[PDB]
């Protein structure tokens, strides 16, 4: 079985474990206590919030991609809309924020060749 | 250790009024007199002098720390937390003990997340500072739900 469990510890790390108990890769050191780990619709990106008063987007491997929102308290939950780029962030202050994530097209073209950005970390 | 002589001398000093040239000497004198009073358990007049010093200067870290200790003695956890937070901010978080007291006061006031934040700040400042992982951070973590 090829299943991945993303784990957000309070030792400030995120791990990825297989169903057999073996780990996938190394840990990803964090400088904040995580309180919410989730996924997008097709499981392509990861949402991470917590002790940092902000929400971050990560690759499915755990490489940080950018900041979704900057909040004023701990983000206790960082879910995402079931079939869209919208994300909703609820924090301890009681604030609920509904962001729409927009991804910029990064590409170049020369005559008969066209390079573009795929999966936010690859060049096709 | 000529403490009574110092107490009488500072009683005399506090009688004179503050001036624009010896402000720091005045603040040191008032702080030492507050020290003597707190040692002698004269909380009221020490509080009065500390309020005086804070009136004449709004960023005296030691005065705020003394006020936090006084409010702790009366279990004024909200006021003690505010004073300790102010002292922690103005000291540029170079005194781990102040952070310890402040996190403890948040913990007692049932403000667990702020206590955890201050504990993280202290441990980042000093990873080896003991008695904070268990006496404060662990207890705050256990009380979240």
């Amino acid at each position: 079985r090829n299943d991945i469990l993303a784990v957000a510890d309070w030792g400030q790390k995120v791990s990825f474990y297989q169903l057999s108990g073996k780990q996938i890769g190394k840990d990803r050191a964090l400088n904040f206590d995580p309180c919410c780990i989730s996924y997008f619709t097709k499981g392509e990106y990861i949402l991470l919030g917590g002790s940092d008063k902000q929400v971050s987007l990560f690759t499915k491997d755990g490489v940080r991609l950018g900041t979704v929102g900057e909040q004023n308290s701990w983000v206790w939950t960082c879910q995402a809309k079931p079939d869209s780029n919208y994300v909703v962030v609820g924090c301890q202050d009681g604030t609920i924020s509904f962001y729409q994530l927009i991804f910029s097209t990064v590409h170049g073209l020369y005559k008969d060749r066209y390079a573009y950005r795929d999966s936010m970390t690859d060049v096709i | 250790k000529q403490t009574p002589r110092a107490r009488n001398q500072l009683k005399r000093i506090a009688k004179m009024n503050w001036n624009a040239i010896d402000a720091e000497e005045f603040e040191k004198s008032w702080l030492l007199l507050a020290d003597i009073y707190i040692q002698s358990a004269k909380y009221d007049m020490a509080e009065d002098l500390l309020k005086r010093c804070l009136r004449h200067n709004r960023s005296c870290c030691k005065a705020y720390e003394y006020m936090g200790y006084i409010m702790e003695k009366e279990q004024a956890y909200t006021d003690a937390a505010l004073n300790y937070e102010m002292a922690w901010k103005y000291s540029n978080r170079t005194n781990p003990a102040v952070g310890y007291k402040l996190a403890f006061n948040y913990l007692k006031a049932k403000r667990y997340v702020d206590s955890i934040d201050i504990c993280h700040q202290v441990l980042e400042a000093h990873p080896t500072y003991p008695k904070i992982r268990k006496d404060i951070l662990d207890k705050a973590r256990a009380s979240l739900r």
